[PDB]
Order: C-alpha cells, then structure tokens, then sequence
C-alpha cells in the first residue's frame, strides 16, 4: 500500500504489448495527396502525371 | 564519572575516513557509548555511506569569559549536504550520532571542557504550563549554535532549572586538557516513538560547558578552539516526496 522506501520500483512488468515498437507504428497514416486527370484539354500543369518524392 | 587516564600526550594518529570525509583522530581510544547502546536499524530507505559521512560544524572559540555552548540534533546538521536534504525531503527519519568533540591546546593551557549530551533538552522557560515557547528559530540555532549565560539559558542550571553538578547523570566525557584532547560520544536514537519528524522534534542536545576556567601560561594564544564533528549513524527515512526542488 502506501509505501515509500527507495527500492527499484515495486514489482515486475504488468503487460505492455500494445506499446511495443511494432504496434506503436503499425498504424497507416496519409502521407500525401496526388492529383491527376485525363485532359482532352492541353493543361500542361496537371497534364496527366503527378510526381511526389516519398518523404514522411 | 568519567575517571579515565589514557596516557597523557600523544601516541598514535588513527584516521577515520567514512566516505568522502577524513578525520585524523588524536588516537581514537576513550569512547563513551550513551547508555551502552549502539545506533541500530529500526526493528526502509537506507542511504548508507552517502548519508553516513562526517560533517563538521563551526569551530567555536573558548576564551576566559566563555560561559559555554549548546547545539541541537538533528538541527545543526540540517544544512549539511545529503543528510540535510534527507531531513527536508522526508516525513520520517531516525538517525544516531557519533559526536566526536576534539580540542587542541598546548602543554601550557589548563582547563576542563565537559560534553553533556542531554536527551530532549528543552531550554530555559520555567513556563511549565507551556514549554517550547521560544520560536522555532530562537530554538534552532543550526550549525552556528547558541550560547549559555551567567533564548537565555543559565549555565549553572544547565539552562533548564537543574544544577550542572547533577548534569553528570546524562552520558558525558570530560575533556580535561592535561588528559585527552578528544571526547567521543555515540548517542543512539532516543525518542518516544519508533521513527519521527526530524524537522520538528529534537532528539539530542550536545552542550559543552566549561568546568574549569582557561588559563594560558604568561602570554600565549588568548583563546583555543573546540571542534564538533558529528556523523549520522544507521540513518533511515520514509519516504521521498516530490524531490521538492528548491
């Protein structure tokens, strides 16, 4: 109960699985939004292609 | 009571190095355990040799007009590194003391310094219907220490209405210049409780009075000095509290 010695801590693990490195980052997140099109029009801006450099 | 006769001068120099501290005792022999009981552990957090090292208080000067001096424990040691912290960072704390009072003078100085360790030494206030009286600060001089007089303790009444000639009932040693330079007092933890609140309640009272006056040959050092070295013995505290950084 109410105890304050100076031990190490108190007890041993109590289950921490979902906090592990693999499960910390195991959630997909949006990284970018690339907009394209199929212009019959000569829109040399969006012009079909859209290139994005893979960076977090 | 303390009728001993070691050798007289000096024989061997045995140094007491406890942790970072290093005292070089006159010898080491002629030690008085209070009531014959050693400081033990409560039968917690034990900071050992980190909180068990020699801290040295202010060295006071004994002169022909000196009426005496007195300190409080733990109080005095409240401004000393680790033990001081552990005193203000806990609600509980029991720790003994190895009061080692050393006094050096020449073979041309005469006098008698008696060290009386008084448990629960409340100081002068014939106000039975109310002790404590003198404020926390007027009662806790700290490392500097307070002084007796002929916040006003009367020396012949040991500053508490009891003739000094009886003081010898408490644990004590008489540093009688012509004999030993050193005086050793180990006081075990004495209190009404098992462990206590160190900041509030004062477990001990080291009082060094002058039994014989000082008399230096013709012309010499007008005054000699007395040193108090104290060390916490078997110290325990419970339980840290938000390392309340100042």
């Amino acid at each position: 109960p109410s105890d304050t010695v100076q031990t190490r801590h108190v007890v041993q693990h109590r289950s921490r699985s979902e906090s592990s490195i693999e499960s910390f980052f195991a959630r997909g997140a949006c990284v970018t939004i690339m907009t394209v099109d199929n212009p019959a029009s000569t829109t040399n801006k969006d012009k079909l292609f859209a290139v994005w450099k893979i960076t977090y | 009571s303390p009728n001993i006769e070691a050798c007289g001068y000096s024989d061997r120099v045995l140094q007491l190095t406890l942790g970072n501290s290093t005292i070089t005792t006159q010898e080491a022999a002629n030690s008085v355990v209070a009531y014959g009981r050693w400081p033990e552990y409560l039968r917690p957090t034990e900071p050992d040799v980190a909180a068990c090292r020699f801290y040295t208080l202010d060295t006071v000067s004994w002169t022909k007009e000196s009426r005496g001096w007195w300190w409080k424990l733990p109080d005095a040691l409240r401004d000393m590194g680790l033990f001081g912290q552990n005193m203000y960072y806990h609600y509980l704390g029991r720790s003994g003391y190895t009061v080692h009072v050393q006094c050096n003078a020449s073979k041309f100085h005469q006098g008698a310094l008696g060290v009386f360790a008084v448990p629960e030494m409340c100081l002068a206030g014939d106000s039975n219907t109310t002790t404590m009286h003198t404020s926390y600060q007027n009662a806790n001089p700290g490392e500097k220490g307070g002084t007796f007089t002929g916040f006003c303790p009367v020396d012949y009444l040991l500053g508490n209405g009891t003739l000094l000639g009886n003081a010898f009932v408490f644990p004590h040693q008489i540093i009688n210049l012509r004999t030993n330079n050193c005086a050793t007092l180990v006081l075990p933890y004495v209190n009404s409780l098992s462990i206590d609140s160190m900041v509030k309640h004062n477990n001990w009272g080291i009082a060094i009075l002058p039994l014989a006056p000082l008399n230096f040959a013709s012309e010499s050092s007008p005054e000699i000095p007395i040193t108090l070295t104290i060390a916490p013995m078997c110290c325990e505290f419970n339980g840290l509290r938000n390392i309340t950084l100042p």
